[PDB]
């Protein structure tokens, strides 16, 4: 399962 | 970044005529991401091609395989044509069966 | 032997076409097991190895779902940049990430990584320590102060000795008869005339996986590894791979010419000639 990913 | 890329046509198996095998076009080595891919089979579109394998190397660099089914015979030809940014006019190469 | 859980992401920005395409494609060492595709018709996680069948429909919805936020998120992160970069509205650009962690034979977390790269150049990158972050300008700077302040290393690193390491595991488990099979290379020597009295031989190796594999010349017994030519290792549409490495010689000695193939599925190196 994938990463939620944080804003740049 | 404007890469160029490298377009790569062969079989999976080597080819007898009459046996089924599956044709690939592998797209290496570019950038930007935008790019069409065609595989042709005597100058015409194959249709249902199915895109994988899409991936990118340590610099970025994008991959991608475009592979569809195929029985060769001796007569028929097979293309993987190639329209990117970095190509002022799209790029055709031929598979070579005897490489 | 080892494994790995990698997830390419990418998020390329199209003015005046739409909404950015957004893609995320899975892999369990070197096959490709999920994919997200924002440009389908019904954008939606599917599975992409055939033993990804042993997950329920939860497993798709929360896996759709995560990938839709992270969707709208990397929209706004494409913005975010703009206003980094200075750059125009009118341009395309894209964003890479590339995620994942890599276990021993145990099962144990024996590495992590995140990288991150803007228009195809490095942007920021988890360092080694799974808890300090490195960037390559000054505007992933400002992102990794953003991310020290919020903890986010903290949560990369949760997530790779949690959720990273469980799932992969389960992966393997699950499609154990695919990802640890070892399929033996089927090697062949080709030949080729040149000008000047001189002969291409190339060495292919096919059939194989996994996709490591090491392909010589010899000659007198020593590599020829520097006047050697040859392809990166590439996918051959069913789940394998195939490679060829090909060296110049004089006509009337290729005899003297040895290809060597080296492979998890070789007990014994393969050894060939024209
Ligand atoms: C892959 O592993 C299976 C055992 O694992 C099965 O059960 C769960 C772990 C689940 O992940 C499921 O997907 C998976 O198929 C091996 O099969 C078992 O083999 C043993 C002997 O080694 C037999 O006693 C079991 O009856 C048998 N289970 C079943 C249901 O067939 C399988 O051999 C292995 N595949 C390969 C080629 O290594
Ligand atoms: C920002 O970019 C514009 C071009 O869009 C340029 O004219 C301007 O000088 C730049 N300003 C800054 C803050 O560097």
């Amino acid at each position: 399962r994938g990463y939620v990913y944080q804003g740049l | 970044i404007q890469k160029t890329p490298q377009i790569q046509v062969y079989s999976r198996h080597p080819p007898e005529n009459g046996k089924p095998n599956i044709l690939n076009c592998y797209v290496t080595q570019f950038h930007p991401p935008h790019i069409e891919i065609q595989m042709l089979k005597n100058g015409k579109k194959i249709p249902k091609v199915e895109m994988s394998d899409m991936s990118f190397s340590k610099d970025w660099s994008f991959y991608i395989l475009a592979h569809t089914e195929f029985t060769p015979t001796e007569t028929d030809t097979y293309a993987c044509r190639v329209k990117h940014d970095s190509m002022a006019e799209p790029k055709t190469v031929y598979w070579d069966r005897d490489m | 032997g080892p494994h790995s859980l990698r997830y390419f992401v990418t998020a390329v920005s199209r003015p005046g076409l739409g909404e950015p395409r957004y893609m995320e494609v899975g892999y369990v060492d070197d096959t490709e097991f999920v994919r997200f595709d924002s440009d389908a018709e019904n954008p939606r996680y599917e599975p992409r190895a055939r033993w990804m069948e042993q997950e329920g429909p939860e497993y798709w919805e929360r896996e759709t779902q995560k990938a839709k936020g992270n969707e709208q998120s990397f929209r706004v992160d494409l913005r975010t940049l703009l206003g980094y970069y200075n750059q125009s509205k009118g341009g395309s650009h894209t964003i890479q990430v590339i995620s994942g962690c890599e276990v021993g034979s145990d099962g144990r977390l024996l590495r992590g990584y995140q990288q991150y790269a803007y228009d195809g150049c490095d942007y920021i990158a988890l360092n080694e320590d799974l808890k300090t972050w490195t960037a390559a300008d000054m505007a992933a700077l400002i992102t990794k102060h953003k991310w020290e302040q919020a903890g986010a290393a903290e949560y990369y690193r949760a997530y790779l000795e949690g959720t990273c390491v469980e799932w992969l595991r389960r992966y393997l488990k699950n499609g154990n008869a695919t990802l640890l099979r070892t399929d033996s290379p089927k090697a062949h020597v080709t030949h080729h005339s040149r000008p000047e009295d001189k002969v291409t031989l190339r060495c292919w190796a096919l059939g194989f996986y996994p996709a490591d594999i090491t392909l010589t010349w010899q000659l007198n017994g020593e590599e020829l590894i520097q006047d050697m030519e040859l392809v990166e290792t590439r996918p051959a549409g069913d789940g394998t791979f195939q490679k060829w490495a090909s060296v110049v010689v004089p006509l009337g000695k290729e005899q003297y010419y040895t290809c060597h193939v080296y492979h998890q599925g070789l007990p014994e190196p393969l050894t060939l000639r024209w």
